[PDB]
């Protein structure tokens, strides 16, 4: 139509249009108005020129004001006069910084001055949390951010697809020299070999692997070659049980465990010419292993026996209380006088509970 | 951890056509809106386009509409941007950028940035 | 124009201290807020924190929230970021940038950046 101050004929789309009143008003009125008000008149003076019909005297729209006029301000006064908006703003109706948001959803920043927990972003207006930032659906009212995005997450269903491999990922690879952590199943080689210490250590137990000649554990027998020292009750041992004697540890201590999905898909890194590529296992997934090729189904179940901190040694027979004894105490046992097989598993059981604790940084839960 | 490599920047005369892509890991590509922005020489940056998760919705900047084209193959974890008619004022360091969720920034990561010559 | 001078980075052990500076000019610096974004070996740039323009508000990466803390002073122009707890993933450069209210750009200029390593 026309600009509302001057008069000027001008096409709509020339103009700007004043979101409380509705007022036509060219770019040159529009911007010397609202800079000379800031740079010689008070806040409260910021109204529109053509008619003052916002009510700025009142403390109950001059919030919701000032966010919307803030976004025709910014685009059309220059830099230090758009400043001066938000100092004279804090100084003489916040007392504080104004809250600006950013929309996740459409990169777009706005003050929001409002009580509700759900901010709609004046560009694509839709609604979300201001703590979280999610889309806000009405399953977020009365609940925490953490149980919306918990809920969020198990019910997607690109997430339930993947089945256990989320789980034997989200149970991370901590370096324990540098501390960097790894979103990696273990896998099937145990010797892990970190990329900003160099550090080499199992990735079941975090004991190190020693270069040769650099073992310092007592009594060891392979100091001349590349090893690590294992508990009992590491991966890297109770990888060599059957999947039924695992779950066997497991049933004995009432612990569950899946043996259909809630070829494989757990995740692994590849080295390729330019870093590293993500290639599933792939390998076979045979029933009754819920999904998971036999190697990362076992460590699957090696990982619920460490979180319940399952003692491997309570299936053993005299054979491996034998190797035991020798392994973790450094002497060969021998029968007693009087002593069955019974007695003499029972106390080399004993011995070896009381004596050599299960793995000390195993990854418990 | 969290990579953004974009590529395809390089010399095109102007009316030309070009296409960046970013390639993206360490997060749930699907999950997160996504960005470009550039940074012409000497000058401010600026942005250009962003793509909702799953890329229902786009959004550009205002100089750039109907000649940019953004859009993302979540399967391929990868965004892209088709430029066309390329003027002068775009030649800039280009960035992708993810969306984020976290208080007090939009974008929470970038690239490292395509170099994009307008003769 | 916007000038943005970093300084304070070097050499940490792990689970020490440092503490980074940045001198600004060029610009009205209490308009606007400020931020620290940091480059990782082999990535581009990572949101670090955010202060508002008078430091009513502090936003931090998950990653380094309660062990780092941003402040400013802007009776001198000066952005600072004390690290605290460092570890061998913080090793980057690390940028002072000069917030903006612009859509999609919460900073438009970043300085020219300090080297952070964390030995081991
Ligand atoms: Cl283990
Ligand atoms: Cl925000
Ligand atoms: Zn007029
Ligand atoms: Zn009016
Ligand atoms: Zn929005
Ligand atoms: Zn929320
Ligand atoms: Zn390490
Ligand atoms: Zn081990
Ligand atoms: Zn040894
Ligand atoms: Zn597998």
């Amino acid at each position: 139509q026309e600009c509302a101050v001057c008069g000027w004929a001008l096409p709509h789309n020339r103009m700007q249009a004043l979101t409380s009143c509705e007022c036509t008003i060219c770019p040159d009125c529009f911007r010397q108005h609202f800079t000379i008000a800031l740079k010689e008149k008070h806040i409260t003076d910021m109204v529109c020129p053509a008619c003052g019909r916002p009510d700025l005297t009142d403390d109950t729209q001059l919030l919701s004001y000032f966010s919307t006029l803030d976004i025709q301000l910014r685009e059309s006064l220059e830099p230090d006069a758009y400043a001066l908006f938000h100092k004279k703003l804090t100084e003489g109706v916040l007392m504080r910084d104004p809250k600006f948001l950013w929309c996740a959803q459409c990169s777009f920043g706005f003050i929001y001055e409002r009580e509700q927990l759900e901010a709609t972003c004046p560009q694509c207006h839709q609604t979300f949390c201001v703590r979280c930032k999610r889309q806000w659906e009405e399953q977020h009212r009365g609940r925490s951010c953490e149980d919306f995005q918990n809920w969020k997450r198990m019910n997607d269903p690109e997430y339930q697809a993947q089945g256990l491999a989320m789980y034997l990922q989200e149970n991370g690879i901590d370096c324990p020299k540098c501390k960097f952590s790894y979103a990696l199943a273990r896998g099937g080689c145990m010797h892990f070999h970190c990329t900003q210490c160099r550090h080499q250590f199992c990735s079941g137990c975090y004991n190190a692997f020693y270069a040769k000649n650099k073992c310092p554990e007592p009594n060891c027998r392979v100091k001349k070659s590349l090893h690590g020292h294992h508990p009992r009750d590491c991966l890297f041992y109770l990888r060599d049980w059957t999947a039924l004697r695992l779950q066997k540890l497991l049933q004995d201590n009432n612990v569950m465990f899946n043996t259909e999905p809630p070829g494989c898909r757990v995740i692994e890194q590849k080295e390729v010419p330019n870093g590293l590529r993500d290639e599933a296992c792939g390998k076979e997934t045979p029933a009754g292993y819920a999904g998971l090729c036999q190697a990362h189904y076992k460590e699957y179940l090696v990982s619920l026996i460490n979180a319940h901190s399952l003692d491997p040694a309570t299936l053993y027979e005299v054979e491996e209380l034998e190797t035991a004894t020798e392994r973790y105490l450094h002497v060969r046992p021998q029968p007693l006088a009087g002593e069955d097989p019974p007695a003499y598993q029972a106390r080399l059981l004993q011995k070896l509970t009381e004596e050599v604790p299960l793995g000390q940084s195993i990854p418990r839960r | 951890e969290v990579q953004l490599l974009e590529s395809g920047g390089g010399l095109v005369q102007p009316g030309g056509s070009l296409r960046l892509s970013c390639a993206a890991s360490g997060f749930t590509f699907r999950g997160y809106s996504m960005a470009w922005v550039r940074q012409a020489p000497g000058k401010g940056l600026e942005w250009v386009s962003t793509i909702s998760p799953i890329g229902t919705y786009t959004y550009y900047a205002d100089s750039v509409k109907g000649r940019f084209t953004i859009s993302r193959d979540n399967s391929k974890n990868t965004l892209y941007l088709q430029m066309n008619s390329l003027r002068a004022e775009d030649t800039a360091v280009y960035y992708c950028a993810k969306g984020s969720y976290s208080r007090g920034t939009p974008f929470d990561y970038w690239g490292q940035g395509t170099l994009v010559t307008v003769s």
